[PDB]
């Protein structure tokens, strides 16, 4: 086949993934010392769909608005993942509490899962990539990406 | 204190 065929088999599969929802492989446990994660059920290999990071897709200045309503209740957690398309910026509110798996995958900067932006008919998704291969029974692990002196002061788990 | 992810 020649590449462009196989680039346009490829995306197709992935928009299904995607479309559908199935998020095989994967079951919820709870994680030493991080309360709940995701642990692979079967093995994956590098380069493998794993889960969209699913929930709601906002621009930047709602996502604001959002964050100041957040911290006035203290219990509630952080699921706000931020990125840019094209010339704006979105983010991805996974706060409210879904039956969705990629929103409870927890953080390493040597993990196993890479956060990629996949776009359909110009609208933006964020889906984790197997960036090796990863065992039955591991935790899925991604790199959150969060630098900030005061997020690390608070969350000192970010550090590793 | 609230921390974010961020695709960088
Ligand atoms: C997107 S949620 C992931 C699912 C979360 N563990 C839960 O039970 O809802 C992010 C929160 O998970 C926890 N977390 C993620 N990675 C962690 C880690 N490496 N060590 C400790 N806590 C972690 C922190 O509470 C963080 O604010």
């Amino acid at each position: 086949k020649s590449k462009a065929e196989l680039q346009s088999e490829e995306r197709k599969r992935i928009d299904e993934l995607i479309e559908s929802g199935k998020e095989e492989g994967m079951k919820i446990d709870l994680i030493d010392g991080k309360g709940r994660g995701v642990i692979a059920t079967k093995q994956f290999s590098r380069g493998d769909f794993v889960v969209e990071y699913h929930g709601d897709l906002i621009e930047i200045t709602d996502a604001k608005k959002r964050e100041a309503l957040y911290a006035q209740d203290p219990s509630t957690g952080c699921y706000m993942y931020y990125f840019q398309y094209l010339s704006k910026t979105y983010c991805v509110d996974a706060t409210r509490e879904t039956n969705r798996l990629g929103r409870l995958i927890n953080h390493s900067k040597s993990g196993n899962c890479q956060t990629k932006l996949h776009d359909i008919d110009g609208v933006p998704h964020l889906i984790l990539i197997a960036s090796r291969d990863i065992a039955a029974g591991e935790e899925l692990l991604y790199d959150y990406g969060d630098r900030s002196k005061a997020s690390i002061e608070a969350h000192p788990w970010l550090k590793h | 204190k609230r921390h974010r992810l961020v695709l960088r």
